[PDB]
């Protein structure tokens, strides 16, 4: 029965794909660390500013 | 069209989660389909829906519960109506919790009811000690007991407290309730008067002994009218509760009492539908329920529709709609029925279910049977007797369709009303022709028996007056003979002495005919069969062999029958040649030139022809089909072997039955002689007691013994006999006839239906 077949393939790429977002996001949770970096830089350039100034 | 089994379709469909209830339910509603089991791994774990239906098996438990005690308690269940199935949203928990509400309910009321009732009780019993103690270290007790055992109880306590214990009894005003059995005895109060605990404890030893109910008591009026001011408080709040108790029960059992005919439908309902949903299939990434059935070809769009409506009746709007499936195993057979054919098609499927696409019997069945039934049943009155029995089960039947089904009996006769009719009126129709009942005439038919003037005539006039000393038989001669006969069976062959041979030679060549006849049309068939299903193989080494050889050997016999009754007459019956003889010289090659004489010209060539040409079908049926299947399955590039045994266990049931089948239907002539002879017993026996020289002597005799006779002719003639004649033509139909075409092996058809329940 084709029809079965059909939906089986589309019901495996569904799974698939939702598979596959998961492990992306998953990498995307990690990167964290690298993101926050000129974030930080950032404050210590503003409270190295503020220091001089009351210096 | 019903003269064959009805064409199916396999279907494959796609069925949306949320439309699947209602469509199943819908389909059920419908009950023209069957669902194919898609899960072969189906257990009580392993089912898809375990807990719809657990929940299902305990509603039907609760339901069950709360039906107990209202039958117990004969509060009438309303039964009112018909109803649909609950919604497929979630409202089966609201239902639990009602199931739940009434149960605990009841288990708890009626625990109260007991409890509080057995409390009202005792404090009767100690309102009563309290009155009677009131006309009263030292010490005493007091209790009840059945008045019955005080005489011994008393005895004991002299006996153990050797001559000494002072004590007073008193029967109470009225009985009281046992609290357990609720009977009402005749209890009295004791009252027990002692010197310190040992002689307590002795005189509560007997007490227990006889199970008596003893209380504490007060020492003084004042005291005990303290305790009495309690209990004649506590008796009447537990009465004023014990009442509102009972009539809180009754509102609870009254709401149940309803509740059950609604719930009873709505839970056997939806037990089955998700029964039949644990039937699909459900793969682990599968969002729809893929399923399968079996549907009539006709009604493919009926299932469609209520598909489509079960889809409308859900928040679904996917229509679930089919394939019709083309790699298909072969299906179950269904066949149509209504009153006057179901018990006939029941008949046939009871021996075996045909083939898909398969003739049917049971059509021609539905005349054949009662045909059969009335050759053998040939009694004129018995007729009408089972014609009457039959139309009065008819007449009831819209009352009868309401009653209990328990007398098994009662519902087999009930259930075969429409075939015993049927039989009962051919019965009828047989018996007449056969100018018969209880071997009496019917006067309406003319004769050929001659009056005693036209033996007169000078010649054999002599033997008018020997009649008058002995016995004469008439040889039937021209001028004295009263010519040939217009009606049925002649009246006079009921009288005569020798009757048995006259009727014995129609009943047995009759039969005889009759069976080539059905065994003809069997054959005839099994050739529009073979046709439908397509088969050249079939019919060339099959059927044409297989009529040829039959109705070469049959054709003569019956042929040289009728010939018989035309070619001799009583001027020419001494030296008659046999029927049976020239049949068993045909097939045997066996006449010594000599003996009885020849019938016609040429005969002997037509005897020799006939068998040889019969001879010459064997071959084809025997080998040469299973030697075409062999070189046919060496060029199409099964067992040979198989082959020969199944072609060879056919052609020698066949080439056999062409003997044993042929002669089975002698048990026509069979049963009908000793049906004949039965019922001419039975009133000669009976009847005559009866059959005083005077009116009234006679007729008040005769009513006694007429209905013995009617006792015995009915239990051995119009059940017994009846019973034996409807088994044979079963039989008959079973393998004599059926076994020329109708295969017999399939699955029944099985829609799914609320009338399951």
């Amino acid at each position: 029965s084709q029809g079965i077949q059909q939906l089986l393939q589309a019901e495996k790429r569904a799974a698939e794909k939702v598979s596959e977002a998961r492990k992306r996001k998953n990498r995307r949770l990690k990167q964290a660390k690298e993101e926050a970096q000129a974030e930080i830089e950032q404050y210590r350039l503003q409270r190295e500013k503020e220091f001089k100034a009351k210096e | 069209e019903l003269f064959r089994s009805e064409e199916m379709t396999l279907a494959q469909l796609f069925l949306q989660s949320e439309a699947a209830y209602c469509c199943v339910s819908e389909l059920e509603e419908l009950g023209k389909v069957q669902f194919r089991d898609l899960n072969p791994d189906v257990n009580v774990f392993q089912r898809k829906f375990v807990n719809e239906v657990r929940r299902c098996e305990e509603m039907d438990r609760k339901l069950r519960f709360v039906e107990k005690e209202i039958r117990k308690a004969n509060i009438p269940i309303m039964d009112t109506g018909e109803n649909p199935e609950v919604p497929f949203p979630r409202d089966m928990i609201d239902l639990e919790a009602n199931f739940e509400k009434i149960e605990n309910e009841l288990k708890e009321i009626n625990t109260n009811q007991e409890a509080l009732k057995r409390n009202f009780l005792e404090l009767t019993e100690l309102k009563f000690i309290l009155r009677k103690t009131q006309q009263f270290r030292l010490g005493f007790v007091a209790g009840v007991i059945n008045r019955e055992r005080i005489p011994t109880f008393e005895r004991m306590l002299w006996r153990v407290c050797r001559g000494n214990v002072f004590l007073r009894q008193a029967e109470i005003e009225n009985p009281l309730e046992d609290p357990v059995t609720g009977d009402y005895v005749h209890k009295s109060v004791f009252i027990i008067f002692f010197q310190g605990d040992q002689l307590k404890n002795r005189v509560k030893k007997i007490c227990e002994g006889f199970r008596a109910s003893l209380y504490p008591c007060p020492e003084t009026p004042q005291e005990r009218k303290e305790m009495a001011s309690g209990v004649n408080t506590r008796i009447d709040d537990l009465q004023m509760v014990l009442n509102q108790t009972e009539d809180h029960r009754q509102r609870v059992l009254q709401a149940a009492a309803k509740n059950i005919r609604v719930w009873f439908i709505k839970v056997r309902k939806m037990k089955a539908i998700y029964h039949t949903l644990n039937l699909c299939n459900i793969d682990v990434t599968q969002k729809c329920l893929i399923a399968e059935v079996w549907c009539p070809v006709t009604d493919l769009d009926s299932i469609q529709f209520a598909l489509r409506r079960g889809t409308e009746h859900s928040g679904s709007t996917v229509p679930s709609i089919l394939n019709r499936m083309q790699t298909n195993q072969t299906p179950p057979t269904y066949n149509k029925t209504n009153k006057f054919t179901h018990g006939f098609q029941n008949i046939v499927d009871a021996y075996g279910i045909g083939t898909y696409r398969e003739i049917n019997p049971a059509p021609y069945t539905v005349i054949t049977f009662p045909f059969l039934f009335a050759v053998m049943f040939g009694d004129f009155g018995h007729g009408i007797l089972m014609t009457l029995f039959a139309v009065w089960m008819v007449l009831r039947e819209s009352r009868i369709l309401s009653q209990k089904n328990e007398n098994e009996m009662f519902s087999m006769v009930f259930s075969g009303r429409y075939i015993i009719l049927l039989m009962g009126l051919f019965s009828i129709y047989t018996g007449l022709i056969y100018n018969d009942c209880f071997s009496k005439s019917l006067n309406i038919f003319g004769s050929s028996w001659s009056v005693r003037p036209m033996f007169t005539i000078g010649n054999w006039t002599e033997e008018t007056l020997l009649g008058s000393s002995v016995l004469q038989l008439n040889p039937a001669i021209p001028g004295v003979f009263g010519g040939p006969y217009p009606f049925g069976i002649d009246p006079i062959w009921n009288i005569a002495t020798n009757k048995l041979t006259f009727l014995n030679s129609f009943k047995m060549k009759m039969s005889v005919i009759l069976g080539i006849i059905h065994m003809l049309f069997g054959v005839s068939l099994s050739l529009f069969n073979h046709i439908y299903f397509k088969k050249p193989l079939n019919i060339y080494f099959g059927f044409i062999p297989e009529i040829i050889f039959m109705s070469s050997l049959f054709g003569y016999l019956v042929i040289l029958i009728f010939y018989k009754w035309t070619a001799y007459d009583a001027h020419s019956s001494r030296n008659a040649p046999s029927l049976l003889i020239h049949f068993i010289n045909m097939f045997l090659f066996s006449y010594p030139e000599s003996g009885n004489a020849m019938l016609y010209s040429g005969q002997k060539g037509i005897q020799c022809f006939l068998i040889v040409v019969a001879m010459l079908c064997v071959p084809w049926m025997l080998l040469f089909k299973p030697l075409i299947l062999r070189h046919q399955y060496l060029r199409k590039k099964f067992d040979f072997g198989d082959t020969m045994v199944h072609q060879a266990i056919h052609t020698i049931e066949y080439c056999l039955g062409c003997i044993s089948n042929t002669a089975s239907y002698l048990r026509l002539w069979a049963l009908s002689l000793a049906h004949a002879q039965l019922s001419e017993v039975l009133w000669t026996m009976v009847i005559h007691i009866g059959l005083h020289v005077r009116s009234l002597a006679g007729g008040l005799g005769l009513f006694f013994i007429f209905a013995a006779f009617a006792t015995l002719t009915v239990a051995i003639l119009l059940i017994m006999e009846g019973l034996s004649a409807f088994l044979h033509a079963l039989r008959l139909h079973w393998v004599e006839f059926q076994n020329k075409f109708y295969t017999g092996t399939g699955f029944k058809f099985l829609p799914f239906s609320f009338e399951h329940i």
